[PDB]
C-alpha cells in the first residue's frame, strides 16, 4: 500500500494464508479513511476496502485483556486539519467560554485532543460564528456535589476550558463535560483578560504573579 | 476655533449632543449600555454600533468610511471591559456639511468625533480619557497650515488632515494620537509642523469642551 | 505562602488559536513574529501585468475581451487579482476639482455567501479617495479624442482621428479586485495591485459614424412640440489604443506598521516601543491596536497617512522610523518590475 | 399564514382582497368576531359609482371601504386621490350600503356550502 | 426533499421498490402516471392559460402573454418565468427550473419559432409565466404539462400591415378582433426515479425520498431531446448508477411518451 | 446608483467594440489558499478557448439550521473577471454538481457539519475570434482536487468528460455514472459521447492522482 | 462463530480481487500557473535600503529554535 | 459650586490612604492605577470612618446598571422555569426573579403574579457578566419585606440622579409639596422608576405631571409653586 | 393499456333531519343564563357565534361546533406522531394540531425496562433511543393551559413504529373508540390515530396476543422477512383508506375490510388511486350502511 487516494482499492473484506500447516484467517475491518464498497465485475459482485482519503495506508490489530486475526485497515494523511477529526462522543476538546447565565456555561470548540500530547485546530473563524458551539451544564461541571454548583465560581468569559464530549446534541450546541481531574479551566487571565496571566495553583483556585489577586475557578488538576 | 455645542437635547436617548463648527453641524445620540444582538455580542467587552447619516441622500460607502474612522477614535476612549456582553448604540446625523461633500469629508468627520465624545459624556459611559478633533488643510500658493479651514479654503488646498488626540491630566497631557487622517501631497517637514500646531489647537479645544461639559451638566447635579 | 507552580504549554498552532496575544508576545521575546518574520521584515512581492488584458499580445489582440489592463499580485500567502474595464460618458491648477478616479469593486472570498461585508465596502472607498487625493488621474487624461468613420471609395470604411487640437466624451475606468487567501490587513495589497494595473491601462480609440441616419426624435406635448437631441453612438476601435496618462510622480506604494509593548511576563529564556512591518496572521491583526498606514511616493511624496493609536503611544521616533521604511519599501516596489 | 395570489386584476382589487381573506379564514375554522366586507366607490364629477373597474378608476378618484359585519363601523378607509370634503360623506354612505350587500352574498354562499356539507355528512 | 420519513419507513419503501417485481406504495406500475386535472383558457386577459391539479394537491398555473419585438435585437423569443410559492425568487430550486425550462423551450431547439414571426423585422415574444401554488416533489414535469396545455390553447393578434420593413417600413398594425391560434409544438419534460435497478415514471413524494437517483428527460417531435439531466431527488440516498439504467430510462420514455401526449393532445 | 458599491456615473455607457478531434492539455495545483480548508487551480488550453478556474472548500463547519446524522454540501459558482454567464445557468450547474458530489463525499463522517464548496470561474477566454457545457468537466476536477486537498473523504476520484454538448461524470474506473448532462448535440450519439468522455475522464483522473501525490 | 466462512471461499476472494486490481492498472502554466502557487518569500531591508531575500532555509531554522525555546522555557515558575 | 472632574484627570487622593472605590472611579487591572472614568462631581468621605474613606463621582446618567442592595421597580415580562423574567429598563438586559423568594415563600408554594405586573424588588446579586437577580424578600431584610406587586397607579420615567435624590435625600421637597395637596403612596426605584397611586385618578395624574415637570427643571425652589399651578389646572375641566 | 388519465376543462378556473347552522357574527341566543363555550362570544344578554358551524345545546351549555378545524387533542387520545425535534429532557412530536406535543424523557419505557436503574446518561443520549423523523404510538397523558398535549408511551402497546407504511386522513374522519389498533385479513395491522395519522404494518406477535424483546422496542429495522403479499396487501389497504377519505367518510375497521375484499374485483392494485373506483366504492359502503339502518 504505497499510495492512497479517494477511490483507490486497498484489499478484500477477507484474506488468508498458510503458516505452519494451518490456515490463518485475516478479517479486514474498515477503519478511519476507508469504507466497504460493493463493486461489480465479470458479472459477480464484490465488496472491497476503498480508501476515502489521500495519504499513506496504515493497519492495526489487537487483542486485549479486560483461528481468525482481525486487522484494522485505515488511511492517514500524507505530507493541522479539523476535518477528518470532527468532535465525536468521548473526545476531549479545547473550548473558550463565550457567555454565562445561571443555567449553563457556553463555549465554542477551538481544538481537539488525541491519545499519546498532540492537538487538532479548527481553522474556522470565531468572529463569524463559524466555530462549533457547545454547552457545559451545571451538573456536568464537576463530579462531587453536582446539585449545588455556582457557574460564576467555576468558569469566566474568555477562559480556555478543556472538556470532553458527552453527545453531539443538536446542530447548534455540542454537549460537554468537565467532571474529571484533567478537565476544567486550563488557560485564563485575571479580570476576563484585562489582567495578568493566571496559573492553576490549586484545583479550585487561580493565582496571578503581578496582580496579587486570586480568582476561584474549576481548574484542571496540576 | 469658535465652536458651539449643546448637551442633552434628545429625550428618548441615554445621551445626545449637537456640535457646530463653522457651517458643519452634526447631531449625535448614544444609547447604552443595553442588550446586544447575538451577532454583536462580545464575551468580555462592550460592542459598539456606530452609524453615520449624511446631510443629503442616503448612507453610502462614503459614510461607511466615516463610521470606520469614528470607530478607531471611540473604541480606545471607552472603558469597554466595564460592560461585557453589552451594547452601545452611537448614531451621528450630519445636518449640514459645511463643505463640498463631493470632494471632502474632513469637517464632517472631526465634528462627528467631537459630537460623539460629547454624547458619550452626556450618556454617562465609562471613558478612559478625553478627546478633541480638528480639521486641518494646506494651500500650495500660500504654503500655509490652516486649522479649521473653510469650504472655500478646502477647494484650493493641496492636502487635507483630520487630527484627533487623546488627552489626560485636565487636558494638558497628550496620551496618544487616536486618529491622523492625512490625504494629499505633503512632506515630512509639513507633517510635524502640522502635528505641532495641530496639538496646540486641539488642547485649546479640549479646554473649551471641558467648559461646555461643566456648564451643561453641573446644573443637573447637586452640591 | 511560598509556592511553586508549573505551567502547561500548548503547541504554537494551538497557542495561536487559544491566545493570539500571548502567541504574539512569545514570538516577540525571541526577536521574531508569529508569521516567522523579524520585526522589520516585509513580505516579498510577485506580480504579472497585463496578462488578462485584451492587448496582452500585441500581435494577437483578443476580440471578445473588454479588459484594458490587469495585475495579478501575490505577497506572502495573499493573492490579489485586479482587472480594469472602461466606459464612455458624454460631457456637458493642482486643485482636486480637476482630477478623476477609478471606481473599484473589491471582493474578498472567505467561504461565505450574502451581502457585501463592511471590509469590502470600505476597501473600495479608500482606494477611490486616495487615487483622487494623490492626484494620479487628471480629468484631461480621460478625454476622448473621438474620430470619424466614413465610407471611402471601393466600398470600404476608414476612420480619421484628430490630434493636438461640438460633443465631447470622457473615459470612465472601473476595477474589479478579487482577494484570495486573506491572512490579514489587505488594503495595502489592493492598492499596490491597483497601481500596477493602472500602469498597464490602454484606452481604446473611440469614433462615431460620419453621418448616422438616426437623427432627432420628435416628442409631442399638449399642443406644443419638442425634439430630443440626436444621440450619437460612440464606438471603440477593435485594435487601436492609446496609453493612460498617469502622473508617475504621484504614484505611491502601500505599507503598514504596528507598535507593541513587550510584556515582561511573556519572555522565554535562552519598557520599549516595537515597530512591526507589514502585518499578517490573525495574531497581529487582532492584538496590535497601534498601527500606521502610509502611501509613499518614490519622489518621497506621501499620498496619504493613517495613524491609529489604540494601543501603544505613537512616539515621533515610531513615526519617523515608519516614514523611513515606507520610502525604502516604495523604492523597492516601484523599480522592481520595471512597469 | 395567509398567502394570496392575484391571477387577474380589473379595479377594486383591495376590496376583493378583503373578501377573499374573510372567506378563507372562515373556511379554516378560525374564530373571528364578524365578517369584513370590502368595496370601492368612485366619484365621477358629482356622481358616485359603486364597484368600479380599471377604466373607471383611471378616470376618477375612488374610495375603498372595509365594513365590519352589518355595522356602520369601518375597518379600512382608503382614499388615495383627491376628493372634495363635501362629497366624502355621501361616498361613504354608498360604499357601506354596497358592502352590506357583499356581506350578504358572502354569507349566502357560505350557508349554501355549509348546508350541503351538513346534509351529506349527517 | 419535502416529505419527512423515519428510517424504518424509508427502509420498507426502498426494499419494496428495489424488489425485482417493483412494488409501488400505491400499487402503480413503473410506467403509470397518477390522475391529473387540467383547465385551460380561464384568463381572458392573457393569450393563453392553463391550470394543472395533481392527486396529492400539487397545483400549477401557467399564463401566456405576447409582445411585438425586433428579432434582430431580441435573441430569445420565448422567456419562461418560474415562481414557486413559499420560495424566494433567487432560490436554488427556482432558478434551476427556470434555467432548465428556458432551454427546453428555446427558439431554435424545441420550438418552431417561425410561427412567431410577423414581418421581416418584427416577431412575437412569448412570455411563459409559471406559478406553482403547491408541490410535494420536483415540479418540473408538472409545470411541463401545464405549459404544453397552455401553448396549445394560445391565441395571438393578427397582423394587418405589410411584412417588409426594409423598404416601405410600415408600422406594425393589427386587426381589431380576429386572432390567429398559435400553432406550435411544445416539448414535454418527464422525470424518472432510480431505486436500485428499477426506473419509475412520475415519482411520488415518498418514492423520491428513498430513490438512489433520478432523470429529467425532455421530449419533442416524437423523439428524445435535450435538455437531459440526471437529478438527485433527495440528498441522503444519492448513489451512482450503471449506464444501462440511463439507457433504460431513455427507452422507457421513448415508448410511453406518445401515450401521454395522446391523452394530452385531446380535442 | 448603488449605496454599497462605487459603480460610477449613470450617464456612462460601457465600451463596445467594432470591426474595421483536438487534444486537450491542463495544469493542476492544490492548497494555495490559506483562508480555507482545501483549494485547487485548474487551467485548460485547447483550440480557441482557454479556461482558468479556482475552487475553494470551506468545511466541515458549524450548521445552525438543523441536526444531521450526516454532512451537508453546498456548491456555488461565481462569474469571473470578463466572461459572464446567466445566474440561472450557474445555479443549474451548481445543482448538477451537488448531485454528483453527494454520491462521492462520505457524508456519514461529518454529522451536523457543512461543507461549502466555491468555484470561481476566474478567467474564461473565448478566442473564436451554451458554452457552459465545456467548463463542467473542469469544475468537477477542481472540486475533486479541493475536497481531497481539504481532507474530505471521497468514495472515488470523480472525473468527467465533454463531447458535443454532452457531459458525463464517471467513478469506479468508468464503470458507473455519477452525473449525465446533455445540451444541443445530435441524435442517437449517446454511445460515442460515453466513450469520448470516458477517455477524458481517465486522463483527468490520472493527472489528478499525479497532482495529489507528487505535489 | 467464524467457522462459517471457508478459507477456500476467501481464497476465491483474493483471486477476484487480483483480477479487479490488475484490470484497473508534465505540468506547464498557460496563464495563472506561474504566479498563483508562488512559494512564500520574505525580504529584509538593510541600512542602505536594499531588499534582501530572506533565506528559504532561514525560516526553518528560527522555527526549530522557537519550538525549542518554549519547551525548555515553559517548565519553571515560583510564586510567593 | 463643586469640584468637577473629567476622565483621564489625576486622582487627588494619595495611595498611602486606604480608599474604597465607588461609582465613577476605576482601578486598572493592568497598571493598578486608580483613575476617574466618569464626568461630574468628586465626593470623598471624611476621615475617621472606620479608617476607610469612600470616594466616588456623582455623574449624570439615565441608563441603569444593576448593583447589589438596590431597591428597583421592575415589570414582569416573562416566564422561565425557576424564576420570573423581569425588565428594569427598556432595551436593557433582563433580570431574573426566582419563584423561591417571596414574602411567605415556600418551595411548594408559588407566586400569583402575572406577566405585566409591577414589582417592588431588591437586587440582591448583580454580577457584571451574568443576568441580574431580583428578590422580593431579602436576608438583609431579616423578616421584613416591602417587596411585591404594585396595584394600578401610574409609573414615571426619571433620570437616575433624580430618583437617587428622591430616595436617599430627606431635604428633597418633592414628597412634601405633594403631601400638602393630597395623600398618596409612592414606590421609588434606583433604576429611574417612580410609582404613584392615589384614591382618585385625577390626583395620580396631577402627581404624574408634577414629578415630570420638577424632574425637567431640576430647580428645587420651583416645585412647591410649580405644583400649585398643576393642581389648579386639573380642576379646570 | 392506458399511460395516464388527464381530465380537461375549458374557459373555467374550476368545476362548478334538520341541523342548525350559523356563521360568525350571527346571534345565537339572548338568554343570559347560558354558559358560553367554544365557538361563541357574548355581550350582556346576546350570545354570538365565533365560527361557522352548528349550534350545540348540552344541558345549559350553549356552544357552536365548527365545520372545519385541525385535530384537537383530548386527554387520553390514542395518537400517532412524528418526532419533530429533540431538546433537553423532552421529545417534541408532530401530531397534527396547532402546536407540537411534548414527550418528556420520564414517560417512555427505557431499555431494560423496570430492571435498569434510572440513568443520568440517557438524557444526553436520548436521540439514539429516538430521533427526528421517527414515528410512534402515544397516548395524550395530560393537557397544557393553552390546549397543548403532553404525551406518554409508558406501555408495550405504545412505542416506535416499524414494519410498515404511513398515511394520513383528515382527523374528522376518525373518532374516539375503545381501541384504535385493529387486525385485518392479509396479516396486516392498522393503527388508527385519532389525529388522523394512520400506520399500516405487518401483524406482529403483540397484535395477535391483543385478542388472544424490550431492548428492541425503538429499532428502525424493518422485519427482515416481509412477504410481497403482505407488501401488496398494505398497498391495497392504504389505497382504500384514501378512497374512504376522498368521499369524506370516516374510516371503520369494518369499512376497511369490506372495501379491501370488494376491491378484489380489480386485478392491478395501482387501480385503487383512480376517482371512479373510489366514487363507486364510497357508494357501496354507504348503501350497505343504509340497508343495515
Amino acid at each position: 500500500p504505497e499510495i492512497a487516494y479517494p477511490g483507490k482499492l486497498i484489499c478484500p473484506q477477507y484474506g488468508t494464508e498458510n503458516k505452519d500447516g494451518e490456515d490463518i484467517i485475516f478479517n479486514y475491518v474498515p477503519g478511519p479513511g476507508t469504507k466497504l464498497i460493493q463493486y461489480e465485475h465479470n458479472g459477480r459482485t464484490l465488496e472491497a476496502i476503498t480508501a476515502t482519503l489521500v495519504g499513506t495506508v496504515r493497519c492495526e490489530e489487537e487483542k486485549k485483556t479486560d483461528t481468525v486475526k482481525n486487522i484494522l485497515v485505515s488511511v492517514l494523511p500524507g505530507t493541522n486539519d479539523f476535518a477528518n477529526n470532527l468532535p465525536k462522543e468521548g473526545d476531549i476538546v479545547l473550548t473558550r467560554v463565550t457567555r454565562l447565565s445561571l443555567q449553563r456555561a457556553n463555549v465554542e470548540i477551538l481544538a481537539v485532543e488525541d491519545k499519546p500530547a498532540t492537538f487538532s485546530v479548527s481553522q474556522a473563524s470565531s468572529d463569524l460564528g463559524e466555530t462549533f458551539r457547545g454547552i457545559i451544564r451545571s451538573q456536568d461541571v464537576r463530579s462531587t456535589d453536582r446539585d449545588r454548583v455556582k457557574v460564576i465560581e467555576c468558569f469566566k468569559p474568555g477562559d480556555i476550558v478543556r472538556a470532553q464530549v458527552l453527545s453531539l446534541g443538536d446542530g447548534t450546541n455540542y454537549y460537554l463535560t468537565t467532571a474529571r481531574n484533567d478537565l476544567g479551566v486550563v488557560f485564563a487571565r485575571a479580570a476576563n483578560g484585562a489582567g495578568g496571566l493566571m496559573y492553576a495553583t490549586d484545583w479550585q483556585m487561580m493565582t496571578s504573579p503581578v496582580t496579587g489577586a486570586t480568582e476561584k475557578r474549576k481548574c484542571a488538576k496540576p | 476655533m469658535s465652536v458651539q455645542a449643546e448637551i442633552g437635547i434628545l429625550d428618548h436617548v441615554d445621551g445626545s449632543s449637537e456640535f457646530v463648527s463653522q457651517d458643519t453641524k452634526v447631531i449625535c445620540s448614544v444609547t447604552g449600555p443595553i442588550e446586544p444582538k447575538a451577532r454583536q455580542e462580545l464575551p468580555t467587552q462592550l460592542a459598539l454600533e456606530i452609524i453615520v447619516r449624511p446631510a443629503k441622500g442616503v448612507a453610502t460607502t462614503r459614510e461607511k468610511v466615516l463610521e470606520d474612522k469614528l470607530r478607531a477614535v471611540l473604541t480606545p476612549l471607552i472603558t469597554r471591559h466595564c460592560y461585557p456582553r453589552q451594547l452601545c448604540q452611537i448614531t451621528c446625523q450630519i445636518l449640514e456639511s459645511g463643505e463640498d461633500e463631493a470632494e471632502f469629508s474632513l469637517r464632517e468627520l472631526s465634528c462627528c468625533i467631537n459630537a460623539a465624545f460629547l454624547a458619550l459624556v452626556d450618556a454617562g459611559i465609562a471613558l478612559n480619557s478625553m478627546c478633541a478633533s480638528i480639521p486641518i488643510a494646506i494651500i500650495k500658493d500660500t504654503s500655509d497650515i490652516i486649522v479649521d479651514p473653510t469650504a472655500e479654503q478646502l477647494k484650493i488646498s493641496l492636502s487635507v488632515h483630520t487630527l484627533a488626540l487623546e488627552f489626560v491630566n485636565g487636558g494638558k497631557v497628550v496620551k496618544n494620537v487616536l486618529l491622523l487622517d492625512s490625504n494629499g501631497d505633503f512632506n515630512e517637514d509639513q507633517l510635524f509642523s502640522l502635528l505641532e500646531l495641530g496639538e496646540q489647537k486641539c488642547q485649546e479645544l479640549v479646554t473649551n469642551i471641558r467648559r461646555i461639559i461643566q456648564d451643561n451638566i453641573s446644573p443637573r447635579l447637586v452640591v | 505562602e511560598t509556592i511553586e507552580i508549573h505551567p502547561i504549554t500548548f503547541p504554537p498552532e494551538v497557542l495561536a488559536r487559544i491566545s493570539p496575544e500571548l502567541s504574539l508576545q512569545r514570538h516577540l521575546s525571541l526577536g521574531i513574529r508569529p508569521c516567522l518574520r523579524k520585526y522589520e521584515e516585509f513580505r516579498d512581492v510577485a506580480i504579472e501585468n497585463n496578462t488578462l488584458s485584451r492587448y496582452a499580445d500585441a500581435g494577437n489582440i483578443d476580440t471578445k475581451n473588454n479588459i484594458l489592463g490587469s495585475n495579478v499580485l501575490k505577497s506572502g500567502k495573499t493573492i490579489v487579482i485586479t482587472s480594469i474595464t472602461g466606459g464612455i460618458i458624454e460631457e456637458t491648477e493642482d486643485i482636486i476639482a480637476n482630477y478623476a478616479s477609478v471606481y473599484p469593486v473589491v471582493e474578498v472570498e472567505r467561504g461565505r455567501v450574502g451581502a457585501c461585508t463592511d471590509e469590502e465596502m470600505t476597501i473600495s472607498q479608500k482606494l477611490h479617495d486616495s487615487i483622487l487625493h494623490s492626484r494620479i488621474l487628471p480629468k484631461k487624461a480621460l478625454k476622448v479624442k473621438a474620430g470619424v468613420r466614413s465610407a471611402n471609395e471601393d466600398g470600404t470604411f476608414s476612420v480619421l482621428y484628430p490630434d493636438e487640437l461640438k460633443r465631447k466624451w470622457s473615459y470612465v475606468l472601473y476595477a474589479k479586485i478579487v482577494v484570495l487567501s486573506r491572512t490579514g490587513p489587505v488594503f495595502d495589497l489592493c492598492w499596490n495591485s491597483l497601481m500596477y494595473a493602472l500602469q498597464s491601462v490602454k484606452l481604446p480609440r473611440a469614433f462615431i459614424d460620419e453621418r448616422a441616419s438616426d437623427l432627432r426624435m420628435t416628442i409631442r406635448t399638449r399642443g406644443r412640440s419638442a425634439t430630443i437631441r440626436e444621440t450619437y453612438e460612440i464606438i471603440c476601435d477593435q485594435t487601436k489604443s492609446v496609453p493612460l496618462m498617469i502622473n508617475a510622480k504621484n504614484i505611491a506604494f502601500a505599507s503598514n506598521y504596528g507598535i507593541v509593548e513587550l510584556d515582561p511576563e511573556c519572555q522565554l529564556q535562552n519598557l520599549n516601543t516595537v515597530l512591526i512591518a507589514d502585518l499578517d496572521t490573525e495574531a497581529e491583526e487582532t492584538s496590535i491596536h497601534s498601527t500606521i498606514s502610509i502611501l509613499a511616493a518614490p519622489s518621497g511624496n506621501y499620498k496619504q497617512l493613517t495613524l491609529m493609536g489604540g494601543g501603544a503611544k505613537i512616539t515621533p521616533e515610531m513615526i519617523k522610523r515608519s516614514l523611513l521604511l515606507s520610502r525604502v519599501r516604495a523604492d523597492d516596489l516601484s523599480t522592481r518590475f520595471n512597469i | 399564514d395567509i398567502e394570496i395570489h392575484v391571477l387577474e386584476q380589473d379595479g377594486g382589487i383591495m376590496g376583493s382582497l378583503i373578501n377573499g381573506i374573510t372567506l378563507a379564514l372562515i373556511d379554516a375554522g378560525i374564530s373571528m368576531f364578524d365578517y369584513i366586507s370590502g368595496i370601492s366607490v368612485g366619484l365621477y364629477d358629482t356622481t358616485p359609482l359603486l364597484d368600479t373597474n380599471s377604466l373607471e378608476e383611471n378616470a376618477m378618484s375612488t374610495v375603498t371601504l372595509g365594513v365590519v359585519g352589518k355595522s356602520e363601523k369601518l375597518s379600512l378607509l382608503l382614499v388615495e386621490d383627491k376628493i372634495p370634503l363635501d362629497r366624502l360623506e355621501n361616498v361613504l354612505a354608498i360604499g357601506i350600503a354596497g358592502a352590506h350587500r357583499v356581506r350578504d352574498l358572502m354569507d349566502e354562499e357560505l350557508r349554501k356550502h355549509a348546508q350541503k356539507r351538513v346534509s351529506n355528512a349527517s | 426533499g419535502h416529505m419527512s420519513l423515519s428510517v424504518a419507513e424509508k427502509s420498507y419503501l426502498y426494499d419494496s421498490l428495489a424488489s425485482t417485481p417493483s412494488i409501488r406504495p400505491d400499487g402503480r406500475l413503473p410506467h403509470q402516471f397518477r390522475p391529473i386535472e387540467i383547465f385551460t383558457d380561464f384568463l381572458p386577459s392573457s393569450n393563453g392559460s392553463s391550470r394543472i391539479i395533481a392527486s396529492d394537491g400539487s397545483e400549477c398555473i401557467v399564463s401566456i402573454k405576447s409582445k411585438v419585438v425586433d428579432h434582430h435585437v431580441e435573441n430569445e423569443l420565448l422567456q419562461v418565468d418560474v415562481d414557486i410559492a413559499g420560495q424566494r425568487d433567487d432560490a436554488l430550486v427556482v432558478e434551476t427550473i427556470t434555467s432548465l425550462l428556458n432551454k427546453v423551450l428555446k427558439s431554435g431547439s424545441g420550438v418552431d419559432s417561425s410561427k412567431l414571426q410577423l414581418t421581416k423585422k418584427y416577431s412575437f415574444k412569448i412570455f411563459v409565466d409559471v406559478l406553482v401554488i403547491s408541490s410535494h416533489s420536483h415540479p418540473i414535469s408538472l409545470i411541463s404539462f401545464a405549459i404544453y396545455s397552455a401553448l396549445n390553447s394560445t391565441y395571438l393578434p393578427k397582423l394587418i400591415s405589410a411584412f417588409d420593413d426594409l423598404e416601405v417600413e410600415e408600422l406594425p398594425t393589427f386587426h381589431d378582433y380576429d386572432m390567429v391560434k398559435l400553432d406550435i409544438n411544445p416539448p414535454l419534460v418527464f422525470i424518472l426515479a432510480v431505486v436500485g435497478n428499477n426506473m419509475l415514471l412520475d415519482p411520488a413524494a415518498n418514492e423520491s425520498e428513498v430513490a438512489n437517483n433520478g432523470l429529467i428527460i425532455s421530449w419533442s417531435n416524437g423523439k428524445i431531446t435535450s435538455p437531459i439531466r440526471s437529478v438527485a431527488l433527495n440528498d441522503s440516498n444519492v448513489k451512482s448508477f450503471k449506464p444501462h439504467l440511463l439507457k433504460q430510462g431513455l427507452a422507457m420514455v421513448e415508448k410511453y411518451a406518445p401515450d401521454v401526449v395522446r391523452s394530452l393532445e385531446n380535442l | 446608483q448603488d449605496r454599497r458599491r462605487l459603480l460610477g456615473p449613470a450617464a456612462a455607457k460601457p465600451m463596445a467594440f467594432s470591426n474595421t478531434e483536438s487534444e486537450q492539455e491542463l495544469s493542476l495545483h492544490t492548497g494555495f489558499i490559506e483562508n480555507c480548508n482545501g483549494s485547487a487551480l485548474v487551467e485548460a488550453r485547447s483550440l480557441g478557448h482557454q479556461t482558468s478556474l479556482i475552487s475553494a472548500v470551506y468545511g466541515p463547519r458549524s450548521i445552525r439550521g438543523s441536526f444531521t446524522s450526516q454532512g451537508t454540501i453546498s456548491i456555488q459558482l461565481k462569474n469571473g473577471l470578463l466572461e459572464k454567464y446567466n445566474t440561472n445557468e450557474l445555479k443549474e450547474v451548481s445543482s448538477f454538481l451537488m448531485g454528483i458530489f453527494n454520491s462521492v463525499v462520505n457524508l456519514s463522517r461529518y454529522p451536523k457539519s457543512g461543507i461549502d464548496i466555491f468555484v470561481y470561474l476566474t478567467y474564461d477566454k473565448d478566442l473564436t475570434n451554451s458554452q457552459i457545457s465545456s467548463l463542467i468537466p473542469h469544475c468537477i476536477t477542481s472540486i475533486t482536487l479541493a475536497l481531497a486537498d481539504a481532507g474530505i473523504e471521497l468514495v472515488d476520484m470523480a472525473g468527467a468528460g465533454e463531447a458535443n454538448g454532452t457531459v458525463v461524470s464517471f467513478i469506479k474506473n468508468g464503470e458507473e455514472i455519477v452525473g449525465f448532462w446533455k445540451d444541443d448535440g445530435d441524435d442517437e450519439d449517446l454511445l460515442e459521447c460515453l466513450d469520448r468522455c470516458k477517455e477524458q475522464y481517465n486522463r483527468y483522473r490520472d493527472l489528478m492522482i499525479s497532482c495529489l501525490m507528487n505535489q | 462463530l467464524l467457522e462459517t466462512i471457508s478459507v477456500p471461499q476467501i481464497r476465491d476472494v483474493m483471486e477476484r480481487f487480483s483480477v479487479l486490481c490488475n484490470s484497473n492498472i508534465t505540468n506547464s502554466s498557460i496563464l495563472l500557473g506561474k504566479i498563483l502557487p508562488r512559494e512564500e518569500h520574505d525580504i529584509a531591508y538593510s541600512k542602505d535600503g536594499l531588499p534582501n531575500k530572506v533565506k528559504t532555509e532561514d525560516i526553518r531554522i528560527r522555527a526549530q529554535n522557537f519550538k525549542s525555546a518554549l519547551a525548555n522555557l515553559e517548565d519553571i515558575i515560583f510564586e510567593i | 459650586m463643586s469640584t468637577f472632574i473629567f476622565p483621564g484627570d489625576s486622582f487627588p487622593v494619595d495611595p498611602t490612604t486606604p480608599v474604597k472605590l465607588g461609582p465613577g472611579i476605576y482601578c486598572d487591572p493592568n497598571t493598578q492605577e486608580i483613575r476617574p472614568v466618569n464626568t461630574g462631581v468628586l465626593h470623598v468621605s471624611a476621615k475617621g470612618k472606620s479608617g476607610v474613606q469612600t470616594a466616588y463621582i456623582d455623574y449624570s446618567s439615565k441608563r441603569y446598571i444593576p448593583s447589589v442592595n438596590d431597591f428597583v421597580i421592575g415589570v414582569i415580562i416573562g416566564t422561565f422555569s425557576d424564576s420570573y423574567k423581569v425588565s428594569l429598563q427598556n432595551f436593557s438586559s433582563s433580570v431574573s426573579l426566582s419563584y423561591m423568594a417571596f414574602p411567605n415563600a415556600s418551595k411548594k408554594n408559588r407566586p400569583t403574579l402575572q406577566v405585566g405586573d409591577l414589582v417592588y424588588a431588591r437586587v440582591c446579586t448583580a454580577e457584571k457578566e451574568l443576568e441580574a437577580e431580583i428578590e422580593c424578600f431579602d436576608s438583609t431584610t431579616g423578616r421584613d419585606a416591602g417587596f411585591g406587586i404594585l396595584e394600578d397607579g401610574m409609573i414615571i420615567d426619571v433620570n437616575l440622579n433624580f430618583a437617587r435624590q428622591l430616595l436617599f435625600n430627606n431635604d428633597f421637597p418633592l414628597l412634601k409639596v405633594l403631601a400638602a395637596h393630597t395623600k398618596f403612596e409612592v414606590a421609588i426605584g434606583l433604576n429611574g422608576k417612580i410609582w404613584v397611586k392615589c384614591e382618585e385618578l385625577s390626583n395620580t395624574l396631577a402627581c404624574y405631571r408634577t414629578i415630570m415637570e420638577c424632574c425637567q427643571k431640576n430647580d428645587t425652589a420651583a416645585f412647591k409653586d410649580i405644583a400649585k399651578r398643576q393642581f389648579k389646572e386639573i380642576l379646570t375641566v | 393499456s392506458e399511460v395516464i388519465t388527464i381530465t380537461k376543462r375549458n374557459g373555467a378556473f374550476q368545476n362548478s333531519s334538520d341541523s342548525q347552522i350559523v356563521t360568525p357574527g350571527e346571534l345565537v341566543t339572548d338568554d343570559p343564563i347560558w354558559m358560553r363555550g367554544h365557538g361563541t362570544y357574548f355581550l350582556d344578554n346576546m350570545t354570538y357565534s365565533s365560527v361557522a358551524g352548528t349550534v350545540s345545546r348540552v344541558n345549559r351549555l350553549l356552544s357552536v361546533i365548527p365545520l372545519k378545524g385541525r385535530y384537537a387533542p383530548e386527554t387520553g387520545d390514542h395518537v400517532v406522531g412524528r418526532i419533530a425535534e429533540v431538546g433537553n429532557k423532552r421529545w417534541k412530536v408532530d401530531i397534527g394540531g396547532k402546536q407540537h406535543a411534548v414527550l418528556m424523557l420520564g414517560s417512555v419505557n427505557l431499555p431494560g425496562g423496570i430492571l435498569r436503574r434510572k440513568s443520568e446518561s440517557d438524557e444526553l443520549q436520548m436521540r439514539s433511543f429516538l430521533k427526528e423523523g421517527d414515528l410512534l404510538n402515544a397516548e395524550v397523558q395530560s393537557l397544557f393551559q393553552d390546549g397543548s398535549a403532553s404525551l406518554h408511551t409508558r406501555s408495550l402497546k405504545y412505542g416506535k413504529l416499524r414494519n410498515g407504511m404511513f398515511c394520513q386522513v383528515p382527523s374528522s374522519l376518525i373518532v374516539r373508540a375503545k381501541n384504535h389498533t385493529h387486525n385485518l385479513p392479509g396479516n396486516i395491522t392498522v393503527v388508527l390515530g385519532v389525529n388522523g395519522y394512520i400506520w399500516l404494518r405487518k401483524t406482529s406477535q403483540m397484535d395477535l396476543a391483543r385478542d388472544t424483546s424490550s431492548w428492541q422496542i425503538y429499532s428502525d429495522e424493518n422485519d427482515p422477512s416481509i412477504s410481497n403479499n403482505i407488501r401488496q396487501a398494505i398497498c391495497r389497504y392504504a389505497n382504500v383508506i384514501k378512497a374512504l377519505a376522498f368521499c369524506e367518510i370516516g374510516i371503520t375497521q369494518q369499512r376497511i375490510v369490506s372495501a379491501y375484499e370488494a376491491s378484489m374485483v380489480y386485478s392491478n392494485v395501482g387501480e385503487l388511486i383512480e376517482k371512479n373506483v373510489m366514487e363507486s366504492i364510497g357508494s357501496d359502503i354507504l348503501t350497505a350502511e343504509k340497508m343495515r339502518g
